[PDB]
């Protein structure tokens, strides 16, 4: 199963890496991004929501994944990193940079790495009051 | 084959290459690297002294303050190039060495001293550095006797009198490209680089020029015809009242006037090294900071740390919470 | 599965009252596989080990 | 050639562990005819590694209180031992002393890393001239607490002690403490 | 064969320049990646080629050059060249708190305190780097190490004095079994 073509091309995928504040979001899909192929979250490998956003858990989405892709076909991915964007934090975090660096480990070659975070023009209010956030 | 310090610093094993081998004790009693005097005692020994005479070092010297390099030169320098002088008019005949060397022809263009040519990973518009490449990028790289100098100054006074002289590469070279410091009130050119106040007139005056000298003895400079390195913009500033003390530091307007010693600690020296084979048992991946010694408390810093804070004008506005040391 | 050791280099002495020494060991299974362990009591540079168990890695960083 | 006593050789000995080979210093150049030597051996680290494992042997049985200075009287018992331990096995008693040193020996111990409060022990790594050390000193436990209120003699309590650490079996003191170190540091990780 | 590109701003150029040896040395060397700086597009390029030991080393050649970049030292960038598990969170300053003006700027202070010490001090309890650019905060180290120092960080900039931060990240150092 998978795309008639020849050893010497390959074929291209889109992953979404989203590292959220609580968890990672793996959601292979096309080149157009419509239809998913593959979403591995953190939540998805460990049984604790401690360990939910850890290095470890983006580490084992980013091998089943590539697992995924292997078992279908995809060889090359392109990648668009985010962050939870928006009024909050915009840079993404530890757990996307483990993902990517999994997901490069297990054979797979790396297109575009693409910092696609939902950047506003101008905010709405943060989330915290005027005193501040994060303790 | 006459061997200067610069190939031993770089751990050039040229003695296969060539076979009239000859040294200077104080070329290679000075080095303080551990790596040098270990290798020392463990490479053939096959290399011999020999002392120069008055006469070939009082002619070096003699015709090394005409070419204008003599501030340049340093005492076991005149040395090698005195014995390189006496070993060729010894062994080959001594028409091949011409004296009283060529004038300078001036030819300007509009191009920054700083502009980043010649630098082996920069590229303007492939120039890539390969593992291929690393044991390559040495410098300009193009029969019996010559040279291993690094030292432009050193190449620059053996190719103006004539010496065929070569590099770690075992083929003799051609062109010599480097830059030289000159003073733009007194017109002194000075070959080392590092300096900031000229040997002259003593101002903080010293700018870059481009030197490069051809295989036949002839030598041309560049010069940059761009006002901004010219430019009298932040030179004059209100200095303060000189403070004496063991904590005074001074605004630097001259090359030796005696600063208080203001050292740092061991501690706050120390540089993280990461190869080496313990490294992965430390409990911390880093050098742990200092903040107990009482340097810490006085904010002592190294030379290196604020090199682009001086280079700003004093006449400006910087951040308002911002405090320049 | 029970594997032979060596005595590479003796690294220092770690443990709450300085009982314990950390070490480098080589591998007699004909493998450059230097782990660094932990061992109880007087070693030296040259000593050799019995391991009863090898997966297992001691405290690094 | 040198034999203990005059009686028992030492070119036999085989070591079966490759880790106690070079501290079980008995096979050639270390065999004495007295274990008793008054030599000195914890002069400076490391030395006691040279001496004669039966003068280790006699030099720990002789621990306890009211016989602290007697070292005759301790390689008398080791001749007794030695002397049963022959007639009743058949081999060489260097042989089986050997293994049931081998045998005793533990590979790891919980070791209190951390604080004043946590009693969490990790488990680490065994020196071979410890575990030699802790081999003996299991051994003559087991001699004392075999012999303290019994016609059971204690050179006797010695051969027998000696005999199940050798072969393996739960009867020593020294293998069933050695057994219950190593579950525990299992246990503990 | 496949290259990363990673940009460099203007006030980054000089210590490219002066520290160029001691970052393409490891790259060339240990990892076996070819490195060129394009001055037109100003972008550090690093590609990988047929004696390449092994995949991944390209992400470890770029997270050393992104971090050298962003403000840490060389040596701290070769750590993430021979360590695996080091990351780099970053975060504004107003992110957590809405600071306008000069209020914002003492914010600055008070991460850096007199002499920078106060940074230092976070670098001996939560032994790891701490780069601060004008409005930005990088953190480089072990993911547990990086949230105790943005706790740390974050509770600088709400207000609370350096004596209350370094306790607490004492105290949680000390149940960090360190
Ligand atoms: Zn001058």
């Amino acid at each position: 199963l998978g795309p008639q073509v020849a050893e010497g091309e390959n074929v291209f995928g889109v992953c979404h890496i989203f590292a959220s504040f609580n968890d990672t979001f793996v959601h292979v899909t096309d080149l157009s991004g419509k239809e998913t192929i593959c979403r591995v979250t953190g939540g998805m490998k460990v049984k604790a929501d401690r360990d939910e956003s850890s290095p470890y858990a983006a580490m084992l989405a980013a091998q089943d994944v590539a697992q995924r892709c292997k078992e279908l076909g995809i060889t090359a991915l392109h990648i668009k990193l985010r962050a939870t964007g928006g009024n909050r934090t915009k840079t993404p975090g530890p757990g996307a940079q483990s993902a990517l660096r999994a997901l490069a480990r297990s054979g797979m070659k790396i297109g575009r790495i693409e910092d696609v975070t939902p950047i506003p023009s101008d905010s709405t209010r943060r989330k915290g009051g005027r005193r501040g956030r994060r303790l | 084959v006459v061997a200067d310090a610069g190939a031993f610093l770089r751990h050039a094993a040229l003695q296969d290459i060539g076979k009239n081998i000859y040294t200077i004790r104080e070329v290679v009693t000075e080095i303080r690297d551990k790596a040098t005097r270990r290798r020392l005692a463990v490479l053939p020994y096959e290399l011999r002294f020999k002392e120069p005479l008055p006469e070939y070092v009082r002619l070096v010297t003699e015709f090394s303050k005409k070419t204008g390099d003599y501030p340049s030169l340093s005492a076991t320098d005149i040395q090698v190039l005195a014995l390189t002088y006496q070993l060729e008019a010894e062994f080959v005949g001594v028409s091949h060495l011409k004296q009283e060397p060529q004038k300078v022809k001036v030819s300007s263009s509009i191009q920054h001293p700083e502009t980043p040519l010649h630098i082996s990973g920069f590229h303007l518009p492939g120039g890539w550095i390969t593992p291929s490449n690393i044991k390559q990028i040495q410098q300009e790289l193009e029969v019996r006797v010559g040279c291993l100098t690094t030292d432009f100054a050193m190449q620059n006074v053996l190719l103006q009198m004539g010496l065929h002289v070569l590099a770690v590469n075992g083929m003799l070279i051609r062109e010599a490209r480097s830059y030289i410091l000159r003073c733009h009130g007194c017109f002194k050119t000075t070959s080392d680089m590092s300096r900031v106040f000229c040997s002259h007139c003593g101002n903080k005056t010293l700018k870059k020029v481009s030197v490069t000298v051809s295989d036949d003895g002839t030598l041309h400079m560049h010069f940059s015809r761009n006002p901004k390195v010219l430019n009298p913009r932040g030179l004059r500033y209100s200095l303060p009242t000189p403070k004496g003390g063991k904590y005074a530091i001074n605004p630097h307007l001259t090359e030796d006037q005696r600063f208080p010693q203001l050292r740092l600690s061991q501690k706050a020296r120390q540089k993280t090294n990461v190869f080496a084979p313990d490294y992965i048992a430390g409990v911390s991946p880093f050098v742990e900071n200092d903040i107990s010694s009482r340097s810490a408390t006085l904010q002592v810093r190294d030379s290196t740390l604020g090199a682009g804070r001086r280079r700003l004008n004093p006449n400006a506005s910087r951040k308002k919470f911002v405090k320049k040391r | 599965p029970i594997k032979l050791a060596r005595v590479t280099k003796v690294l220092g002495r770690t443990g709450s009252q300085g009982q314990c020494t950390q070490v480098r060991v080589e591998f007699m299974d004909d493998t450059s596989r230097s782990i660094i362990r932990n061992v109880k009591g007087p070693v030296r540079e040259g000593d050799v080990l019995t391991l009863l168990e090898s997966e297992r890695e001691a405290r690094r960083l | 050639d040198i034999k203990l006593f005059g009686k028992w050789s030492t070119d036999d000995v085989q070591i079966n562990d490759i880790s106690l080979q070079d501290y079980i210093a008995v096979k050639e150049k270390y065999a004495k005819y007295l274990p008793h030597s008054a030599g000195r051996y914890a002069a400076k680290r490391f030395r006691k590694a040279q001496c004669p494992i039966v003068e280790r042997l006699t030099n720990s049985m002789m621990m306890h209180g009211r016989n602290n200075g007697k070292k005759l009287m301790t390689v008398r018992i080791v001749k007794h031992a030695f002397e049963i331990i022959h007639l009743l096995t058949g081999e060489n008693p260097l042989q089986v002393l050997v293994n049931a040193i081998i045998n005793s020996g533990p590979r790891e111990d919980s070791t209190r890393i951390g604080r004043a409060g946590t009693v969490r022990r990790q488990a680490v790594d065994v020196s071979p001239l410890r575990r030699v050390n802790q081999a003996i000193w299991l051994l003559c436990t087991g001699a004392r607490e075999a012999a303290f209120r019994n016609i059971k003699t204690i050179a006797e309590c010695l051969a027998d002690e000696l005999i199940n650490a050798a072969k393996g079996s739960s009867n020593s003191y020294a293998i069933k403490k050695k057994d219950e170190l190593e579950r525990v540091a299992k246990s503990n990780r | 064969e496949e290259t990363r590109k990673i940009p460099v701003p203007a006030n980054r150029y000089t210590p490219l320049k002066e520290n160029w040896m001691k970052i393409f040395t490891p790259i060339v060397e240990h990892l076996g990646l070819q490195i060129r700086f394009n001055l037109k597009s100003r972008n550090v390029e690093i590609r990988t080629c047929k004696e390449t030991k092994d995949v991944s080393a390209l992400t470890k050649a770029a997270d050393f050059v992104k971090a050298f970049i962003l403000g840490f030292q060389v040596e701290d960038a070769l750590a993430l060249i021979r360590l695996d598990d080091l990351f780099l969170e970053s975060f504004e300053i107003t992110d957590v708190k809405p600071l306008k003006g000069d209020h914002l700027s003492r914010a600055i202070g008070r991460i850096a305190g007199k002499g920078g010490k106060t940074k230092f001090t976070i670098e001996n309890v939560t032994r790891t780097r701490i780069v601060l650019a004008d409005v930005k905060v990088h953190i480089l180290g072990s993911f547990q190490n990086i949230k105790m120092a943005r706790t740390a960080i974050c509770n600088l900039i709400l207000g609370n004095p350096p004596s209350k931060v370094y306790g607490n990240i004492r105290a949680v150092a000390s149940r960090s079994a360190d």
